[PDB]
């Protein structure tokens, strides 16, 4: 068991067309016509593209191809559209008597525009009050690219800790999101009037503000 | 409760990981181990309708030993001539879900038509990818008298399998001219059988009478009988074996020239391809013939007589040799 | 296999020729 | 047809023992002609294979684990399980459940399971703390509020699933403490509430814990 090395990227616009390369030993790739390539999307389980070096599994579109050359094989992604965004991974059998699998290939789509993030902030329920805890949740929604970056207000008034965020998460339409958890003494909630949600995205910066 | 179908079957075998061998090589991978305990079905009040002739199970085993032999069979053009062991093991031929094979025991079955006496079977006998032409090499046996396979007899055209229902030896060797050869049979018992056989083309053929001729021409694969000794190939002279005469007042042993052979015709594709200097140590194949490959003068009709040569070739009909008595089917 | 070249092979002695998968057989 | 789904703990200890099985279905698993294999891929890395299992006794593993790496073949046959002892954070994955398999060649992995996480660490489960988040102020934004909860995860459904419509549930802070926290929100009318009635339905596993609770237009 090597360990098939691929690119850890490809890039490409719209229309155009790409392949991922898929590098193992005479043994693996080598070696047999058992290459796959697995197409994952976030945050599903791996999807079955391409068997047997270049074999098309039925439901799956007609622009994957593979193909094979020496110890290095490729996925051919023909028309590129801007929901083939994800992780690919290449893998083979090999003997040993044994799989590996390529190290993936996050494949990026050139030219997406960027959107703002839609913001929404929440107050301690009632009931959380009567735990005598607090945290205030911001939501961030649907902006390309996040990274984004939050600080928090009361009033004046920067706010650390207890600020909790989250590193960006892409979702199923290649947008990102995140969220933002500040946490207070319920007193130290109606010391203030208002309480703000500063989510910056690139330039410009978004504010959503709570009160009592 | 089932319609006729074909699927990519799937193999087994006995095939040890480790050991170096080419068929054990091919077959720890594509092939998958093999059960201890197969279980044949007996089906109720059953009879099919099998044909042995137009059989898919047979250009999926005749695909396979394609992938087996341009693969661990390197040609000298040179790609580079790596010599590794070569010993054909038993493959088995299995149904995936939902598929079923269905087994054929009327014993003296042509494997065309009704059967009646159907069983369902997981998978097939071992069977051991053996390519030759002439004579069906370390294969199986016909189970009472000997039968006589043919897609339409009264078709010249159509080569013609004999079974036979009993086994006599080849013992092929080379020592140590490092290409002379010579494979060693005992004739007592071989007139025995073809004479035996003969026998069983007369009933097939209104008692006329029964006559062997080496064949007419061709390449020399299917004019002499060539096939495959730990990575050699052998083409032997059969002129001794279908010797009429010898049948009378005779002779014992035979022996049979046979050469080895580097340059050859190639039978996975079209071409041709040359082969190194083989292994100044000694070969030793020792087969059983289970049945041979014919041919039909014919051409006269008439003649009072019928005339058969040797044949083979379609290596598709070594296969048709032993899976005749199976067929695929879907169930629900 | 080549038929029509084996053909024209065995007619040289006057047979007829047949393929006998990718080898060619007179008769 | 062929579904597969894993089950097992989701939560090891460090020096404990990770099992997990497959439950075929859709079936059967001594039919073929085929294989079932175990797969992992740690959190944002990549894939990685763990081992087959023939249905008669035959293992076919990867040589990096082979030295605490069991698969067998279980309740009549159907279903095939995974033992990884020595376990480190190392081993902190989503578990995979996949066939393979070997017609006439074909070596690829098919048919796969949505796949079970499972942290390796010490620390103790939580159940979560849930709180309603109101509306305020057509389309308002709700939902529930999933706090302090170890390990991951944690599926917050809308009734029973009555609503999938405008559910976004939110991946989860791993807040300074040791644990996580996630919200769940809903866009739904506003001509609606104060008619329509909106229940979470927060589901933690290692602790056990199906937590219903109304939203709460207060
Ligand atoms: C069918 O199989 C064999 C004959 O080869 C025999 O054992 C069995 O009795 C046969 N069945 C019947 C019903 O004759
Ligand atoms: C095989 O036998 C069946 C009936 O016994 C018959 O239909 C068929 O013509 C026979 N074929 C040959 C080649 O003898
Ligand atoms: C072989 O077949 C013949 C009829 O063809 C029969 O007489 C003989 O006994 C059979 N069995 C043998 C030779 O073992
Ligand atoms: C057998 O083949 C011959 C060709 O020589 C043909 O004339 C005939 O139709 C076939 N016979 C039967 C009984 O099908
Ligand atoms: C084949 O011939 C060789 C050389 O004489 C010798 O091993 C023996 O006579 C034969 N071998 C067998 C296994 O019959
Ligand atoms: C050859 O076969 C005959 C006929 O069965 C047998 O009796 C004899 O022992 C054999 N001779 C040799 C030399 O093997
Ligand atoms: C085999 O010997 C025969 C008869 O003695 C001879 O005519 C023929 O040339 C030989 N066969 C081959 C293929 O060389
Ligand atoms: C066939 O028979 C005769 C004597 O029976 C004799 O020519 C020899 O044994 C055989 N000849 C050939 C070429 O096989
Ligand atoms: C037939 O089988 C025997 C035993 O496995 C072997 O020694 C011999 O080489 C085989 N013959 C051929 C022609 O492959
Ligand atoms: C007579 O010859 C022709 C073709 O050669 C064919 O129709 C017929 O089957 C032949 N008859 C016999 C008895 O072989």
């Amino acid at each position: 068991q090597s360990v098939l090395t691929q690119p850890a990227s490809v890039s490409g616009s719209p229309g155009q067309s790409i392949t991922i390369s898929c590098t193992g030993t005479s043994s693996d790739v080598g070696g047999y016509k058992y290459v796959s390539w697995y197409q994952q999307h976030p945050d599903k389980a791996p999807k079955l593209m391409i068997y047997e070096v270049s074999n098309r599994p039925s439901g799956v579109s007609n622009r994957f191809s593979g193909s094979k050359s020496g110890n290095t094989a490729s996925l051919t992604i023909s028309g590129l559209q801007a929901e083939d965004e994800a992780d690919y991974y290449c893998s083979s059998y090999t003997s040993s008597s044994t799989w590996v699998f390529g190290g993936g290939t996050k494949l990026t789509v050139l030219g997406q525009p960027k959107a703002a993030p839609s913001v929404t902030l929440f107050p301690p329920s009632s009931e959380e009050l009567q735990a005598n805890k607090a945290t205030l949740v911001c939501l961030i929604s649907d902006f390309y690219p996040g990274a984004v970056t939050v600080a928090w207000k009361a009033d004046s008034s920067p706010v650390k800790a207890g600020v909790e965020t989250t590193t960006p998460s892409k979702q199923s339409n290649n947008k990102y999101a995140a969220s933002s958890y500040l946490s207070l003494t319920p007193e130290q909630w109606k010391s203030h009037r208002s309480y703000s949600c500063q989510v910056t995205h690139e330039g410009s910066t978004v504010e959503k503000t709570v009160a009592p | 409760v089932w319609k006729d179908a074909d699927t990519t079957l799937f193999c087994a075998s006995d095939a040890k990981a480790h050991e170096t061998e080419v068929h054990n090589v091919a077959a720890t991978h594509a092939c998958v181990p093999t059960d201890p305990n197969p279980q044949e079905i007996h089906l109720e009040n059953v009879t099919e309708n099998f044909n042995m002739w137009k059989n898919n199970m047979v250009e999926q085993m005749q695909e396979d030993v394609i992938s087996l032999w341009d693969q661990w069979l390197q040609p000298c053009v040179k790609q580079a001539c790596p010599k590794i062991s070569f010993d054909p093991i038993p493959i088995h031929y299995c149904t995936p879900a939902g598929y079923v094979i269905l087994k054929c025991n009327d014993k003296n079955f042509n494997g065309t038509g009704p059967c009646k006496n159907v069983s369902s079977v997981q998978c097939t006998h071992g069977i051991k990818p053996v390519v030759s032409t002439q004579l069906l090499l370390n294969g199986s046996l016909a189970e009472e008298e000997i039968i006589i396979r043919s897609e339409n007899l009264t078709n010249n055209a159509k080569t013609i399998i004999v079974h036979l229902n009993k086994s006599v030896e080849i013992n092929c060797t080379r020592p140590s001219d490092i290409r002379k050869a010579y494979c060693e049979i005992n004739g007592t018992k071989w007139n025995k059988v073809l004479k035996q056989v003969t026998e069983k083309l007369k009933e097939h053929f209104n008692n006329k009478t029964i006559i062997f001729q080496p064949p007419s021409g061709g390449d020399l694969e299917i004019t002499m009988h060539s096939f495959n000794c730990r990575g050699e190939f052998f083409y032997c002279n059969t002129t001794q074996l279908f010797n009429n005469t010898c049948i009378k007042g005779c002779n014992g042993t035979i022996t049979l020239p046979c050469k080895i052979k580097q340059i050859i015709n190639m039978w996975q594709g079209t071409g041709q391809a040359m082969y190194a200097p083989p292994i100044d140590g000694k070969i030793n194949c020792v087969s059983n013939i289970t049945g041979i490959l014919l041919t039909r003068d014919g051409g006269a009709n008439n003649t009072s007589n019928e005339t058969f040569r040797p044949g083979g070739g379609n290596i598709k009909d070594n296969w048709r040799s032993e899976l005749y008595k199976y067929k695929v089917v879907q169930i629900e | 296999x080549n038929l029509h070249f084996c053909q024209l092979r065995c007619k040289s002695l006057g047979l007829l020729g047949r393929c006998a998968x990718t080898y060619c057989a007179c008769v | 047809e062929v579904q597969l789904v894993e089950s097992g703990p989701g939560l090891v200890k460090p020096s404990q023992t990770l099992s997990l099985t497959c439950t075929v279905s859709g079936a059967s698993i001594s039919s073929g002609g085929y294989f079932w294999s175990w797969i992992r891929q740690h959190p944002g890395k990549g894939l990685e294979w763990i081992g087959n299992i023939y249905y008669i006794g035959n293992t076919y593993y990867n040589p990096s684990l082979k030295s605490r790496l069991t698969i067998s073949v279980d309740t009549t046959q159907n279903q095939f399980s995974l033992k990884l002892t020595s376990v480190t954070a190392a081993d902190t994955a989503v578990y995979y459940c996949a066939r393979v398999p070997r017609l006439r060649g074909g070596n690829y992995f098919d048919s796969w399971g949505q796949g079970t996480l499972v942290t390796v660490s010490s620390a103790s489960t939580k159940g979560p703390s849930v709180f309603p988040l109101a509306p305020s102020s057509g389309t308002a934004a709700l939902g529930c509020l999933v706090k302090d909860y170890f390990p991951e995860p944690v599926t917050v459904s809308w009734n029973s699933g009555a609503l999938t419509s405008g559910v976004h549930t939110f991946p989860a802070v791993l807040q300074s403490s040791g644990l996580y926290s996630l919200s769940s929100v809903v866009t739904v009318p506003s001509s609606s509430l104060g008619t329509q009635t909106y229940i979470c339905n927060v589901n933690h596993k290692p602790s056990n814990t199906k937590v219903d609770k109304r939203v709460e237009p207060k």
